[PDB]
This record gives structure tokens, sequence and C-alpha cells, in this order.
């Protein structure tokens, strides 16, 4: 429960409090409805039985004041649970995109897939699935309790003993459980990724034969998985034969006390006999317990991953704009070093681009220069030094101004499930259908259009799977060119083309009519005939830059580079 | 439909069904004792027979939980067993479907089937009979019971239970409709959920966390559950209430109280519904609750039997070393849509056959083909004489290795990627294939080495992610390779020094070549220029361009 009051949105406390009041009143009124019957059999056995028409009207106000009560903790029991949901969910939504980039290792991934997937009516419905009816059945024995204090004081005070017993066997009962409940949900989340893995990876796993389940790496996911759900299956035992236990205990203590006080007179026979009904209305709590505390574990696992997600790094930002009407900025690398982890990538790397021109990186491969690109989209940020848009520091400027004065086409272009259409239209949605089929035809998109049965409207698979790869890429370049960005990052726009098709998107490129700073990376001298300038990245540095005829006539890097 | 699923379960389940019948009249017999246990102490008997009732209803409150306990540790074991059996056989199934089943039907979906799905059937293979058997012999045996003490006070009983099946059978009308509509919603969240994580650098740089597509769908999906939950919670807690035995308790004494005051009744009779009346209210509201599991469970099991019907790359009957042989091969990814047109191209051994031509003419389909991801709608594609339909997976992986466009890896450590077509190959030999790939010079500068793990967020490079699955086909070592755009992202010196590999270790073997990098693809014995699905010329390097074909078009564009 003390996890919940943290996920709890500000705005909704006020009716957390009322919540908490109503389900208070709602245990007040189960345990006095309960114990009233005990005066109101005493007078109904007696010679006068007309006297309990004044406890079955309290019985009755009792009963209809608990509907009531119970009616409104469940109504606020579902708005909070789902202004937990909408709340929570649209915090990890909006924070993920601004998570750094080094957050989302495998296992960091694999907890914000399982986060964003808790959305089903599970955790929507947990503060009346779990929560009602765990504080009620667990606060119902202890009202009881007191209340029977009333009638006679050691009465109540043998019901509190049982409500001592039943605390010890829940606390027993988790602590007992928790370990292997913790392994059965990381075992479970294990097999999740690897099913996520199998049905992606599928060709690749075929060709090497690692897909049946005796070979599979899914197949032995599910084998541990099943063996820890074995494990948790056994280690509940002990749970369910505590909760059995203080069952028996309580109901002995309490049969005891009501005994003792008959034997001893303190205690009329129609109380005694009104009391076994308030035995078992005392005993249903320590059933409904035991089914509810194995839930309560697998819930305080989500709520943590969902935590988690929340406490996420975000990526340092500023309120800085660009002082221009989406004009070209100039781009600079002040003395750039950045790492992944303990691997140095940059380090003192630093040029200049002007506004208006177009540059080009080159260089082996595993150099880093997807890395510059990223720096300069600002999905990544340095470590040490610092990198300017129009002499601006990016970890400066606002998201907003951030992200709209970059568009860039990445080298492995995902795409969305959806329409060929929709996926161009990510680049600007409120694009006028000039100016979208405009982009269509500078990347080449109008081919596919032409060629596909279906034209744009054609459906596209998880990324772009259902596409070639050089049609997919043609789709992100045109999501890429539609976006009116200053700053065009080109991470190797051409790798997947033909080259009828790569010539006819690379001068598409440069005939963009509007003007842009454009850094272009590519491993083809035929895709960078425009570029103004170059850097050649080797080994995470700048080694040598000028314009590509100037560096083939130096017969430094570059010539032997392009052999 | 779903029994034919859930056939192997059928005397687990009638089991499960005479046994919670034994044990909920085991339940109810305390109740039955502490009732003769009041009357005689109203009538004060001997002592030795109220000890008796009064420690036999708390034996058989003891033996009722503990049976109760026993039944249902079995029973999940029994539910645990067949979903793990369930689970291995999806997996096998999806193992051997067509590949075109994957790609329309996406990972989000897998996901659901095979784990949500199978979860999906908890309560209906665990819970669902045990709750129908009690919720009908509890509140028969009770209300007959009661109806022969006192019919009067038993007409007031049925009065809730009328009112709580008019609440179950209108919830379960009403919630019907959106209970069926759950699935396919949590399969495109789903969808949404994987791609707003895989997609995250698209996501950021275009539209931003608030126009992304993901927070649109989230809050239709919010949405469709509030509009669903409302009313269905809202009968659930009604059903509550009904049910709950406070509610029994007051009705009870409002039909009872009246009676004993009046010369009407009285009160030793009303001991039966005071004990008994009020316990039977809890297990009608165990199917109050289950019907809609057992909805969701039966929908759960057509979904994953009409994946278990689907029809698979059967392996036929009927059926130079390391020759494939296409043969008027044709197919189409969609009916209709005709992908490749008449394709007759025989590969043997000692050839290096190169497949270029323009984007999105079928290429990589072909080469798919020759995997067997998907069979030719016409023709036939045969692997040393047998047809690749009278092979079996290991028999046909065997003959064809395959490097694929996508460098698709696996999470886990670097060895386990590159030892993929062999796992418990030597670590000698996996350090041989990634020096031969080029990769090793990276690998050893990883800070874990080869034992380093490859996940997201951890992955490597595009042009090095590309080198360990060449790596991975150089190990696996096989009679036909089949290289669908090796070093597409490689540069020049890295592309030139494996690619210098491969043509060192292929000699013996069957090449087809993919390739967009037409300056690789020179020295080929066979050139072949696919465009549009069909082969529209054939030859040797100088051959093409001496014939000025669509091959010196392109030839031509790439200067
Ligand atoms: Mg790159
Ligand atoms: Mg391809
Ligand atoms: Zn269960």
């Amino acid at each position: 429960i003390r996890t919940l009051l943290r996920l709890v949105p500000a705005e909704k406390r006020g009716a957390v409090a009322g919540y908490a009041v109503l389900t208070l009143l709602s245990v007040l009124l189960r345990a006095v409805g309960a114990v009233l019957l005990i005066p109101l059999l005493a007078a109904l056995f007696s010679d006068t039985p007309s006297d309990a028409w004044l406890w079955l009207g309290w019985l009755t106000a009792v009963t209809l004041a608990g509907w009531v009560t119970d009616t409104n903790t469940a109504r606020l029991g579902f708005d909070l649970g789902f202004a937990v949901l909408s709340r929570t969910q649209h915090d990890m939504a909006d924070r993920l995109p601004n998570v750094a980039m080094s957050w989302f290792t495998p296992d960091n991934t694999a907890t914000a897939r399982q986060a964003i997937a808790a959305t089903g009516p599970e955790l929507a419905g947990l503060v009346v699935n779990l929560l009602t009816p765990l504080i009620g059945a667990a606060l119902l024995p202890a009202a009881i309790g007191v209340a029977l204090l009333f009638v006679s004081v050691p009465l109540g005070l043998a019901a509190l003993a049982g409500v001592a017993v039943l605390f010890g066997a829940l606390a027993l009962s988790g602590r007992l459980s928790r370990a292997a409940d913790k392994v059965a949900g990381e075992t479970n989340s294990a097999f999740t990724e690897r099913i996520i893995e199998f049905a992606r990876t599928q060709q690749a796993l075929r060709a090497a034969r690692r897909v049946e389940p005796a070979r599979s790496q899914v197949g032995s996911a599910l084998a541990a998985q099943h063996g820890a759900g074995l494990r948790l299956l056994t280690m509940q035992i002990p749970g369910q034969v505590l909760f059995s236990l203080a069952g028996q205990v309580a109901l002995i203590g309490f049969a005891g006390m009501a005994v003792w006080l008959t034997v001893r007179g303190q205690l009329g026979v129609p109380e005694a006999i009104a009391l076994i009904v308030v035995l078992v209305r005392y005993l249903e709590p320590f059933a409904a317990i035991a089914d509810l505390a194995p839930a309560l574990e697998t819930t305080r696992a989500t709520l943590n991953r969902i935590q988690a997600v929340l406490d996420a790094p975000t990526l340092p930002a500023g309120r800085r704009r660009l002082d221009r009407t989406g004009a070209a900025p100039s781009i600079e690398f002040d003395d750039v070093r950045f790492s992944y982890g303990d691997e140095v990538v940059l380090d003192g790397v630093s040029f200049t681009l002007r506004p208006g021109n177009t540059t080009a990186i080159v260089g082996p491969s595993g150099s880093g220069k997807t890395t510059i690109l990223s720096l300069i989209a600002g999905l990544q940020q340095p470590a040490s030094g610092r990198v300017l848009l129009d002499g601006v520091d990016v970890t400066t400027l606002d998201p907003e101004a951030r992200r709209a004065a970059v568009s860039v086409v990445f080298q492995h272009p995902y795409l969305f499930d959806g329409t060929l259409r929709d996926n161009v239209l990510v680049g600007d949605p409120e694009a006028d259908p000039d100016d979208v089929t405009a982009a269509m035809r500078l990347a080449r998109v109008d081919e596919l259009l032409d060629r596909l049965p279906d034209g744009d409207a054609t459906v596209v698979g998880e990324g772009g799977t259902a596409l070639s790869g050089g049609e997919r890429q043609r789709v992100s370049i045109a999501r890429a060119l539609l976006k009116p960005a200053p700053v065009l990052l080109v991470d190797e726009a051409t790798s997947a083309l033909d080259n009828a098709n790569e010539a006819a998107v690379v001068d598409a490129l440069t005939a963009d009519p509007r003007p842009r700073t454009r850094v272009i990376v590519a491993h083809r001298l035929a895709s960078i005939r425009h570029a103004d300038r170059v850097l050649f990245v080797e080994a995470g540095r700048v080694v040598e830059d000028g314009a590509i005829d100037e560096l083939l006539a130096a017969g430094g890097r570059f010539a032997q580079f392009w052999a | 439909a779903g029994s034919r699923l859930l056939a192997p379960l059928k005397k687990p389940l009638i089991v499960s069904g005479v046994l919670q019948a034994l044990i909920t009249l085991i339940e109810l017999a305390p109740f039955v004792l502490l009732v003769e246990l009041a009357r005689l102490l109203l009538g004060g008997a001997e002592a030795e027979r109220l000890w008796t009732l009064g420690l036999t209803a708390v034996s058989l409150i003891g033996l009722g939980a503990v049976l109760a306990a026993a039944m249902t540790l079995w029973l999940h074991r029994v539910d645990a067993r067949f979903a793990h059996e369930l689970r291995g056989r999806l997996l096998t199934k999806l193992s051997r479907l067509p590949l075109g089943w994957f790609t329309r039907r996406g990972s989000a979906s897998t996901k659901q089937l095979v784990q949500d799905d199978t979860l999906a059937l908890h309560y209906l293979i665990t819970h669902a009979i045990p709750d129908a058997v009690a919720a009908v012999v509890a509140p028969v045996a009770v209300l007959v019971y009661l109806f022969v003490a006192d019919w009067r006070v038993a007409l007031v009983l049925f009065i809730p239970v009328l009112v709580y099946l008019v609440l179950m059978s209108v919830m379960t009308i009403q919630s019907g409709s959106k209970i069926a509509q759950a699935p396919r919603w949590a399969e495109r969240m789903g969808g949404e959920a994987g791609a707003f994580l895989e997609g995250q650098p698209v996501i950021r740089i275009f539209g931003g966390a608030a126009a992304s597509r993901f927070r649109r769908r989230l809050d239709d999906y919010i949405d469709f559950l509030v509009s669903w939950q409302r009313p269905f919670v809202g009968k659930k807690t009604l059903m509550d209430l009904v049910t709950r035995p406070a509610t029994f308790l007051w009705i009870i004494l409002v039909a009872g109280v009246p009676l004993v005051v009046t010369g009407r009744m009285d009160p030793v009779n009303l001991l039966p519904f005071l004990l008994l009346g009020t316990t039977f209210g809890a297990r009608l509201l165990g199917i109050g609750y289950g019907l809609s599991g057992i909805q969701t469970g039966m929908l759960a099991a057509r979904r994953i039997q009409t994946v278990l019907d689907e029809p698979e790359l059967v392996v036929r009957d009927r059926t130079r070393p390391g020759t494939v042989e296409l043969d008027r091969v044709s197919f189409e990814y969609r009916p209709g849509v005709p992908v490749i047109r008449d394709v007759t191209l025989t590969l043997r051994p000692g050839t290096v056959t190169a497949l270029v031509g323009p984007s999105g003419s079928g290429k990589s389909t072909l080469a798919a083909l020759v995997a067997r991801f998907h069979d030719v709608t016409q023709g036939a594609i045969r692997v040393d004489g047998r047809d690749i339909r009278t092979l079996t997976a290991d028999e046909l992986y065997r003959r064809v290795g395959f490097v694929l466009q996508d460098a698709q890896l696996v999470h886990g450590s670097v060895a386990e990627n590159i030892a993929l077509a062999e796992p418990d190959a030597g670590l000698e030999r996996i350090r041989t294939a990634a020096r031969d790939a080029q990769i090793h010079d990276r690998i050893t500068r990883m800070p874990d080495g080869y034992d380093s793990v490859l996940g997201a967020g951890s992955a490597l490079s595009g042009g090095e992610r590309q080198r360990v699955t060449i790596a991975r086909a150089i190990l696996a070592d096989t009679p036909v390779l089949v290289l669908d755009e090796a070093t597409a992202f490689a540069d020049p010196e890295s592309e030139y020094l494996v690619q210098q590999a491969i043509n060192r270790l292929t000699r013996d073997r069957t090449v087809l070549v993919i390739a967009h990098r037409l300056h690789t693809i020179t020295h080929a014995d066979q050139i072949v220029v696919l465009d549009d699905g069909r082969i529209v010329e054939v030859g040797t390097h100088d051959e093409l361009l001496a014939a000025g074909g669509r091959y010196r078009g392109l030839w031509d564009s790439g200067r």
C-alpha cells in the first residue's frame, strides 16, 4: 500500500483521504452489523421479544449505511485506480522520450515494456480488486474484536489475540513466498523477452536451427519459467497452512473464551449462540486474506517496475531557443568527448560546419560517425565538452526547439506499423499535400506508389519488415525531408538502394529547395558528390578535412579509403 | 472449437467437479452440526453431546479447509503443467509455419498468443468447474434444507438470489462484446508499446513525446477500459452487496423477527437460517465473477487452437552435390500480387551467382524461397535433386547457410550470437569465424570479451553487427551459402577484407550473392538481373555491359 501513495497524483490526494475515511467507516459498519446480532438475538430469545425491534432497526440502519459507503468506496476506488493508471502511463509516455539513451539496457528495456504492458484492466481496477478487500479483510476481525469489548472485555481481548496471529501468519506467508515470487517474476519477464525475440528474429533463428523448443532460447526460457512457476506453487504451501492454522487458533481462542464465560455465567446462552454467527463472520476474513495475499507480491512487483521507469534519469535540457525562422544554423564541436560506459567513442574531436554548406563524414566502420550525428541531433550528449547549434549549447535548448531544429535519416530505418503515407507524414503531420507529394517525389517514393499494388496505402509491418530494405529506406528519407528542419543529418541514406535510386535520391538531397546545413554519412563516393567539405573520422577523431577533389589530390587517407 | 484444445484435461476436470462437490458438502457439514449444537444447547443437553457436536464441527472445519487447500494445490499444478505443455506446442507450431505468418501478424501478437492466451486459460482450467459445481450444489443443498425447515424465510432468501442472477445475466450480456474486443486492443497496444521502445530515435526526433502515435492510441485504449470497466465494476459490486453475508443476515432477520415477535414462528427455527443461510452467498459470487473469466478463457482457447490448426510448411513423402535448382518458380506474398514471375535459375557447385537489379524487384524474396521461409506458389526448388518440400528442417538448413539483409542479433553473449548455428562449437572455432568476418578485432576491445551481451542499448554498430551475422554464417559451414547483401554497411576496406575471406572459404561451395555494390560482383561466374520479379538478362560482367541492358544503366548510374 505504501508504494501506491507515491504513484497517486497530487490532484487525487483529496479523493484518497475520502477513500481511506470511507474504507475505515465501511469496516466499522460491518463490525457493528455483525456485533449488533448479539444484542439482537439476546433480546429475541427473551420473554419479551418485542425489544428486538430496537436492535433490528440499528442493524438495518447500519446495513443500508453499509451499502452506501461500500458503493462510494467502490466508485472512489474505481476513480483512484484509473486516475493512477492514466497519470502514471502518461508520465511514462512523456518521460521515456526524455530518458537518456544509455538507460535502455536489455533489462531496463524489458522493465519499460512490462510497465507499459501493465495498462490492462488488472492494474486499472487494482484499488477495487486488491486494496479495498485486502484492507477490509485485514481490519474486519480487528474491528469485530474492538466491538466485542462493549459486550464483554475478555471476549474482545480474545478476538484481538486471534487477530494477532492473523497478522503474524500474513507476515510469515509474505516473507516465505517473497523469494520464490521474485524469481518467478524475473523468469516470467525473461520468457516474454525471448518470445519477442523469437517472433522478431524468426528468419535468423530458423536458418541457424535454434528454433525448436529443445534447442531454442525461448525453449530454455520456458523450461526455466515453468520450473520457477512450480517452485512458487510449492512455497505458497506454508502460506496456505499458516493461514489455516491462524484460523483454527483464532477459532479455538474465540470458542474457548465464550465457553469459559458461559460456564462462569458471565455470558448468556443466546449471546453465545449469537457469537457462533459472529465467529463465522470473524473467520471469513481469515480465508479472504489467504486468497488476496498471493496477488499482493505480484502487484508490488508491477508498481515497482512502474516506479522504476518514472525514476529514469531524464536527459539534461534548458530553455534557450534559436533565433531562426527555420533558417540554417551553424554547427560546431567544442572539444567534445563522449563514451558508452568505459569505451571512449570521441575524444578531442572539433570541427565547424558553415550554415549553408553540405558536409560529408566518412571513415572506417566502427569509427564514431553515427555518434557525431546523434550528438548533433541531441539523442546523445557529451560527457565533457559542448556542441553548439547557431552558437547555442543544445543541452541548454528547449526540447521542442531542440527537435524542431534537426531532421535525421537513420542508419537502420525504422517504420511504425501502419500505412506508407502515415510514416511519411510523421515528419510533419500538418503538412500540405503539395508538400507531402514533393517530399515523396524527392525521395523516389513515387516509384513505390506506382509499382506497389495499394500505392501509399500499403501496410507496413512491425518495423519496415513488410517492405524491402531499399523501400523502407526511401520511406524514411521521405519522412526526414518532409520535416522543415534547418539541419538535415543523412546517416547512410543509400546503403540499401540500387545505383539508379541512389543517384536519384542523392541528387534530391542537394536539390532540396529550402536552405539547410546538411551532414551526410556515406560509404559510397557516388553519394557524396555534392558535399562541399569532408570530415574523415577515423578512430573517433577527425583525421583530415577538406573538399572531395582536394583530399583526392592530397593523396592522404581519402584516396586509399576510396581505392 | 475450444473443446478440442482442452480434451487432454478431460478426467482432471470431472474429478475436480466431483471433489469440489464433496468438499463443499464437507464445508457445509459443520454448520449443520453447529445448528444441532444450538438446539441441544437451548435444551440443556448433557455436556458430552455438546462437546461431541462442537468438536466434530471444529474438526470438519479444519478438514474442509485442508481438503480445499489440497485440491487447489493439485489443480494449480495441473494447470501449470498443461500451460507448459501448451506453450511448448505453440513454440513447436510457430517453428514451422510459413514465415509470412509472423510478418503480417507481428511480434506483439506472438507474445499475446504464447504467453497471455495460455495465461488467460488459467481460470477456465483450474477455477471454472470447481466454482460452477460449488455455486450449484451449495445453494441447492442449503436452500432445500432451509426450505424444509421454514419455507417462509426461504422465500426471502430466494429474492437476493433472483436479484443476483439478474445482475449476473445483464453484466455478462453487457460485457460480452467488450471482452471479445479486449484481446484485440491489448494486441494493438502491445504493438504500439513495442514500437514506442524500439523506434525511440524516430519518436524523439520526429514528433516528440506529445505527437507520437503511442499516446494517441493510449488515450483511446484507456478510454475503452473506462467504458468497459465502469458499468462492469458497477454490476460487479452490486453483486457483492446483494450476496454479502451481512445482506443475507439482515434480510433473514427482517423476515424472522416479525414472525418471532408475533405467534407465527418459534425462534429455534431461525438457527439454520442464521448459520447456513449466510454461507452460500460467497459461493454464488464465485461464478458471478467467473463467467467473465470463462468467456476470456474460451476465446483464448479459440485464438490458440486457430493457430495450432494453421497450415504449416509440411514435409512431403515423395523424396551435383550442393546444387540448388529453381525451376519455373513463382511466388506472391498476397494473393493477386505476383512478386516473382516464372523464374528459372540453377545454382551449381564452384560458381558464384550474383543477383542484382532494381530495389524492390524480389531478390531477397527469391533468397527466402531458397530458405523455404515461404513455399513457392508454382514450380519447384530442388537442393541436390531433392525438393525442399521433401526435406526436413535439419536436412534443409544443414545444406544452405544464409546471411540476411537485416543483421538480426539475439540477446545473449557475443559467442552465443556467432555460435548460433552450432552452440556446441569450441571457442577456437568461434574466434576463427570472427577473424574471418573481421569482427574479432572489435570483440577483443569489448569490456567482457566474447562473453559480452548484445541487448538493446549495448548492441554493436550497423557495420559491426552485420559482420557478426557473416561470422555466424561462416561458422555454420554449409555446402551452399546465400549472402543477402553482405557488406551493406561495411566500408570499402572492411568490405574488401570480409569479401576476400568469404571468397576464400566458398570455393567448393555454392554462393548466391545479392548485391547493390555492383563493383563487388564483377567476378561472379553468373550475374542474374532481376527486374519486377522476372529475370531480364543473364551473363558475365563483360557480357552484360556489352549487351547494354538494364545492367549497363545501373552500372553507369553507379559512377
Ligand atoms: Mg552508423
Ligand atoms: Mg532485401
Ligand atoms: Zn488460481
